[PDB]
């Protein structure tokens, strides 16, 4: 029994296998039933194998054959246009996977030498995100809020917004999606995968899918299988951005299979490593320097906080990892606020080196009227008299709140949003009516495109505002408002 | 056969030690001998040292240590097919009306693995409910996902049984109705309106199957009887290839069960005591009611809010299953506005413009912009009142108000202790109505004309009676 | 007369207005002592399944 | 050892004991000193034996012997007028019981089919409950509400009240009384039983009582075995109604043994399957098909909230249990409006169908009155029509008090309700309400006994005789 | 302190803090695994203020004549009177010096809160 064992006990989806003597630990093993599981505990006397599948087959006095192998995980182009299980095997229905090669789930993340600071922007194309909270590619941007605030539609857009450079030439621009749906039922995900082929967003993109029926080990290790497909493209000189949706049931399952195996419970009874769990996962996002090929590897975890409590274990865990905050809130998505972003709480740290120059320039001032905005409000909440300048902080930031707001699956290029930033900070606004301001964007925007399309030209091919192109995006921005 | 020994009871638990070493598979039914007839016991664990642990699907009560145990050879297996129909049936399958054996020539096991992800299909279809509350603001999909959530003596089986009344005879398909740990008399009035209205029919073709494991039953028949619902329902969904209904209340029930047993099966208790596995079990049930490609199934479910908190670990693993939600709330319910839908917190996917269209989508929105400004207004009105707000504020406020009284609704079930006659309102009706009040076209109409009326028609002909 | 009046009016709304936040209080006190009294309980649970494991 | 044991280890009221092979799960057993036990736990060469009693009494090496019987307790008709602890032992001092026969402490509630829908009322004698929260023969209706607030004045009486009819000669109508004190000081229970002796009511009640000291398994146990008390009746074709009194102490009880069983403390540190605890007890509370012989149990559970609080845990799961609630509020209780009945949040879902036929014309729609009533207040918190619903209101809400052990009969009631819902009070000052009410009712005695007696009668009202009495009413309201 | 009280002398002792040796009481506890109470600290922990302030006394003329003065020191996170330590260590005192933030940073030292301070002695004590 050095390289075979037989079950002691089974059962709630973990086996103890005596023998087994030459394991690794994390090494994977197969049932004489053909279910493979993971060796997580190695004891004294016992094995603790925790199953990628239903223990119906398993059973007392099952003969167990060590498999000498670490998880590993397919990895290479090839995967691109496939959902793929948290082992890497297809399940869209579609032919084999054309692996260019195998990667460990577990790895050491690049340490300090290799890496490079972060200063290329990952163009979201949202206008909140990217003139208030930027993320840059090796960037790591939580994303986080209560149920149904819109976590995942964030994520998507951003996603879909790549299209524009993803069909050219230049494969220093291609970004590649990869999306981890952890805990999420099967429909959600064929309902997302139909999103992404009507947009054609999925040419580019790859699932990696860890469903709720998927046993607990599963949803476990498909993040890290996922940021081994992901880390391909960053090791080869691409650019790669990896959505964790959902990071909070990954720690669930966690949770699970530390219980049953026994190992002492944590606060919330979550294990006492949960956090070298998700910083181990975190760190894996990088922006590599030029000896190693300038590839980057961004993630945007998604953290789903219960009635809006960010002091829970994970959540505070994760926001200490990641370099930054989109808050989303209930109160918002109802005033009609759609992303629904908190500005006030969501924060980038690694903040305007990986925003456009563009705008960077236009979105100067814009932070700082949203903060006097949301200071002043209690005023007219409260019933007291307003000032006059207070009266123009509220015609300012209602109109600068109304202009940040954005319809679903409907992202906008930067030469489109330095206009509309550029019209709202300048008071450009203020006289038109509050409905008015989805009228005034739409318009403005086919107005440029008509007769100023030399300004959005140059914007994009330049991303920096000139004084020749700021003081023309003045001029047309006076002649529109001169409607 | 295979046969054992009783070596320990406790609760619903019970230890079976097989001399012969070839053991029963997990999820195995066992059979005990009993005056009352046949004890079936469900195989859960592998102890070692050829014993097995197991949950009672019946009182383990009068158990005796060395009681013999034999291994019927695979799992808890139900009847299948229109056998089925207009008929109640329990958790290990046996009928209960007593109307003598199910006569079904296939019987199928009650654990089945979910379809696989090739075999999901996803539509965007309306189901029109005629609710005024869920129609506008959270509609309904067919072949979606539904979860109604809502703490005790909120209108949850109200609610259920008006979904029940008006959907049903609409589908024309199949229905099957899934008791889990719910209430017995409601059992008895579900089935005797059912034969009533002739969706049952004893002398004849019925529509639905009944499966009851109602909250007189020990947790292990709680925790089993929602997957013999799934397996009726699957049955005609896959090998009948119909249209399906599948009611379930209650399924927390399901879930709290397990909890039930999780401590006396030696786990290790997660957090606020529920049990480790509680995120796969609620996967492992739920996603096999899913539609597919062979047929769909139109689910609605009930869920329990355990002292009105929605953090609680299962209301909240079990939002993520869904595609409509309807949030009733004790809030609501106790200004008396039934049915208590929380129009904030019902949320629904359909909610789409490229759904419902662009008219739909803005007259929703518009409403509940309208009611979270008054729900934002809240502290100033109680402690400065109403004459302190801006002008503007005032007239979304009244208009709040009346919104909030406009969306209560009769319905039929609740006539016998509401006294109110049961009312139902179309979808465009609704729409229109509610366009109607944002624009201010019924701003000179009292509020309480508002309260407890189907369509705007409802509310001017009330606005006559109380100018009368 | 109209000065007389909105100074009256001022001292009986401030009076309301007070009497209205006191019952608030009440009721926010009411609140805040059951959530005092689950906290506890759910630490204290977290600390005897962390020794009882 | 197969009918005999040992005691291994006693504590925290659980006794560890060696032997007893052949017991039966759940079965009683009697110890050397004469104290009785559970047989909880079956575990491979041991037994947890869980004490009706202090263990004090047990002590190792002390022999423990089997009975035979899963945990019962006498029934039968001869409890009538006895109390008794939770295990049926007299304990009034009055002498032995004359059993009927003997059933288990639990028991699986009737199925779906024996069933049959609640249509008969529970007459409580109370305007307020009788009028907006009826309450039906097979019904289980929630009593909730904060400390001293007259939870046990309303089910009291609501038991008092059946003295009209179990003095008569048919059991279509009697309605034999099970009350469990759970928790109570033994005082409380002592004066409680000689109130009912003082009225009468003892004669056809039964009081089974687990007061505070007793060990926490009787505490738990006494609602089974009242239970089971209850239903002999319930199965026999009599009508029983059960009182709770309360079930937070029983649930109080069974965490207290959960936790010393060390189980893992769920939400309020109560085990998980407190909510089974309540629910198998109150779905035995039933109305029978004619083939089950038409008898029924109607149950009146108790809770104490803390600060008014309806979304606890054990508050919550009760109301999901029950077929309404009754919610009776401290802050009526103090203005003196008692019953003190929160009409908003009291409903009972069995409704109109328990209802007598004469209430639900004459209240027909008061229900809604009184809400909008408080809506007004809060409104005011004016227009015409607002001010005379106001009106209205204070002198309907008027009508509503009343005082302790009077119950009205039906055929009282109707009248004052009809003169409240049709407007004859809107012209009598409040303070002489109370004084209407008397003189109103003694008038109608007095001069139109036919009326009251048709009324009682038929049931009904038909045009005749809503007619009379509009002209009767009309007549005293002028006079 | 008890030599000097004992012998006939006056003594002031001064325990900084007492909060410390709380923390500390809770360590050596849950490190031998005895059973946690509230907020982790061990069930005896009333019980280890009480058998540590009780001893400072004012002894009668028969018991000689000595007193041992006690002033522990109480560290409130936040300014949370409230929380489990110092309710028992508040309950055990015959008063409190409280000390407040607001009026330390508005230069109002030594900062004592007379509102809330207390002496329990009280006038008994004070100079004439
Ligand atoms: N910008 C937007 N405009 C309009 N509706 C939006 C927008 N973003 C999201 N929504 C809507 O909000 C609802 C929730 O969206 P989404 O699924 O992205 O949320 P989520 O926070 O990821 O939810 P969950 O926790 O359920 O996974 C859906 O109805 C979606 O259509
Ligand atoms: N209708 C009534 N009129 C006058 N006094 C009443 C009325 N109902 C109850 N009381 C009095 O109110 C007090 C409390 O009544 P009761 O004992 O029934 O309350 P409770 O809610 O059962 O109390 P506890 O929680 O202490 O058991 C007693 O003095 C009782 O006499
Ligand atoms: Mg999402
Ligand atoms: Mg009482």
């Amino acid at each position: 029994l050095n390289e075979t064992g037989r079950v002691l006990a089974v059962g709630d989806g973990i086996a103890r296998v005596f023998g087994l003597n030459n394991i690794q630990a994390e090494e994977l093993v197969e049932f004489s039933s053909g279910v493979k599981g993971m060796a997580l505990n190695l004891e004294p006397g016992q094995v603790g194998i925790v199953l990628f599948g239903s223990d119906r087959l398993v059973k007392e006095g099952e003969l167990v054959k060590r498999t000498g192998n670490i998880v590993d995980v397919p990895v290479g182009p090839g995967l691109l246009g496939r959902v793929v299980d948290a082992l890497g095997n297809p399940i869209d229905g579609k032919g084999p996977i054309d692996a260019a090669g195998r990667s460990r789930a577990q790895v050491k993340a690049p340490g300090i030498l290799p890496r490079r600071s972060v200063h290329e922007p990952v163009q979201t194309g949202l206008k909140a995100v990217d003139a208030l909270v930027p993320i840059g590619r090796g960037q790591r941007e939580l994303i986080i809020g209560d149920r149904q605030t819109g976590k995942t539609a964030v994520a998507l857009d951003t996603i879909l917004n790549q299209k524009r450079w993803n069909n050219g030439s230049d494969e220093s621009k291609k970004l590649y999606c990869v999306y981890v749906a952890v805990g999420q039922k099967r429909s959600t995900v064929a309902q997302l995968v139909q999103t992404l082929e009507q947009h054609d967003a999925m040419k580019y993109s790859i699932i990696v899918a860890a469903t709720a029926s998927e046993a607990a080990p599963l949803q476990y290790l498909a993040p890290f299988t996922a940021a081994s497909i992901g880390e391909w493209f960053r090791d080869n000189g691409k650019h790669a951005l990896i959505v964790y949706d959902d990071l909070s049931k990954q720690a669930v399952a966690y949770r699970q299979l530390s219980l049953l195996l026994r190992r002492p419970p944590g606060r919330e009874a979550y294990p006492g490593d949960v956090f070298y769990l998700h910083s181990r996962l975190l760190e894996r996002a990088a922006k590599l320097s030029e000896k190693e090929g300038s590839g980057s590897l961004t993630a945007l975890p998604v953290i789903e906080t219960q009635g809006g409590d960010v002091s829970a274990y994970i959540p505070t865990n994760v926001i200490s990892i990641t370099d930054g905050q989109i808050f989303l809130e209930a109160e918002l998505f109802y005033k009609g606020i759609r992303p629904a972003i908190n500005v006030g709480l969501s924060v980038s740290r690694v903040g305007s080196a990986a925003q456009v120059k563009a705008l960077k320039q236009v979105a100067g001032s814009l932070k700082l009227f949203l903060a006097q905005y949301r200071e002043v409000a209690a005023f007219a909440q409260f019933g007291s008299d307003l000032d006059a300048s207070t009266k123009q902080t509220l015609v300012r930031g209602e109109r600068l709140t109304q202009l940040l707001k954005q319809n679903q699956y409907s992202p906008l290029a930067t030469e489109e949003q330095v206009p509309l930033i550029y019209a709202g900070v300048n008071g450009h606004l203020d006289g038109i009516e509050l409905s008015r301001i989805g009228e005034f964007e739409s318009s403005f925007l086919s107005y440029l495109k008509s007769n100023h399309n030399e300004l959005l030209t140059e914007i994009r091919e330049k991303g920096e505002l000139s004084k020749e192109l700021l003081a023309s995006l003045k001029s047309a921005t006076e002649s529109f408002v001169a409607t | 056969p295979i046969t054992g020994k009783v070596t320990a009871v406790i609760g619903a638990i019970v230890d079976v030690h097989f001399e012969q070493s070839e053991l029963p598979a997990i999820l195995n039914a066992l059979e005990i001998k009993t005056p009352q007839g046949k004890l079936v016991l469900e195989v859960a664990q592998h102890l070692g040292e050829n014993t097995v642990r197991t949950i009672a699907m019946d009182g383990t009560e009068g158990l005796v240590r060395g009681e013999k145990v034999l291994d019927t050879g695979g799992p808890i297996s139900v009847p299948v097919g229109r056998e089925t129909l207009g008929r109640i049936i329990n958790v290990i399958g046996e009928p209960i009306d007593e109307r003598g054996p199910i006569k079904s020539k296939l019987r199928k096991p009650i654990h089945a693995d979910p379809p696989s992800f090739a075999e999901q299909s996803t539509s965007a279809e309306i189901l029109e409910t005629g609710i005024k509350v869920v129609d506008l603001l959270a509609p309904y999909a067919r072949g979606g996902k539904i979860g109604l959530f809502g703490g005790a003596g909120v209108g949850k089986t109200v609610f259920i049984q008006e979904l029940i009344n008006n959907i049903a005879k609409a589908h024309g398909g199949f229905s099957v109705f899934t008791g889990v740990g719910e209430r017995t008399r409601e059992g008895n009035d579900l089935y005797r309106e059912m034969k009533e209205t002739g969706v049952i029919n004893l002398e004849g073709e019925s529509k639905v199957a009944l499966v009851f494991g109602q909250m007189n039953e020990p947790p292990g028949a709680r925790a089993r009887v929602a997957l013999t619902g799934l397996t009726i329902a699957e049955y005609f969904r896959d090998e009948e290839g119909q249209d399906v209904l599948l009611f379930i209340d209650n399924i927390f029930r399901f879930t709290q069960a397990g909890s039930e047993v999780s401590a006396l099966l030696g786990r290790i208790p997660s957090a606020v005591g529920y049990q480790p596995t509680l995120a796969t079990d609620m996967g492992l049930l739920q996603e096999r009611i899913t539609t597919t490609k062979k047929g769909s199934v139109t689910s609605v479910q009930a869920v329990y809010v355990p002292a009105d908190d929605l953090t609680d670990p299962a209301p909240a693993t079990t939002f993520a299953h869904l595609d409509a939600t309807t949030v009733l709330s004790r809030g609501i319910s106790e200004l008396g506005i039934y049915p208590a839908v929380d129009p904030l917190d019902s949320k629904s996917r359909l909610l789409d413009a490229a759904v419902v269209g662009q008219e739909h989508y803005d007259v929703a929105s518009k409403v509940q912009e309208t009611l979270q400004t008054y729900k934002s207004l809240q502290d100033i009105i109680a402690i400065l009142g109403m004459d302190e707000l801006s002008e503007q504020d005032k007239l979304t406020v009244e208009r709040a108000r009346k919104i909030q009284r406009f969306l209560s609704q009769p319905f039929a079930v609740a006539e016998v202790f509401t006294g109110i006659p049961g009312k139902l309102v179309r979808l465009k009706d609704t729409v229109a109505s509610f366009k109607a009040v944002l624009e201010g076209k019924y701003d000179n109409i009292p509020e309480h004309a508002f309260y407890m009326v189907g369509g705007i028609e409802d509310v001017v002909a009330k606005a006559e009676k109380l100018a009368a | 007369q109209g000065y007389a009046a909105e100074i009256s009016a001022r001292r009986n709304a401030m009076d309301n207005a007070s009497k209205n936040a006191g019952d608030m209080i009440n009721r926010y006190s009411i609140l805040y002592n059951r959530t005092r009294q689950a906290v506890i309980t759910n630490e204290l649970v977290d600390i005897i399944t962390g020794a009882s494991s």
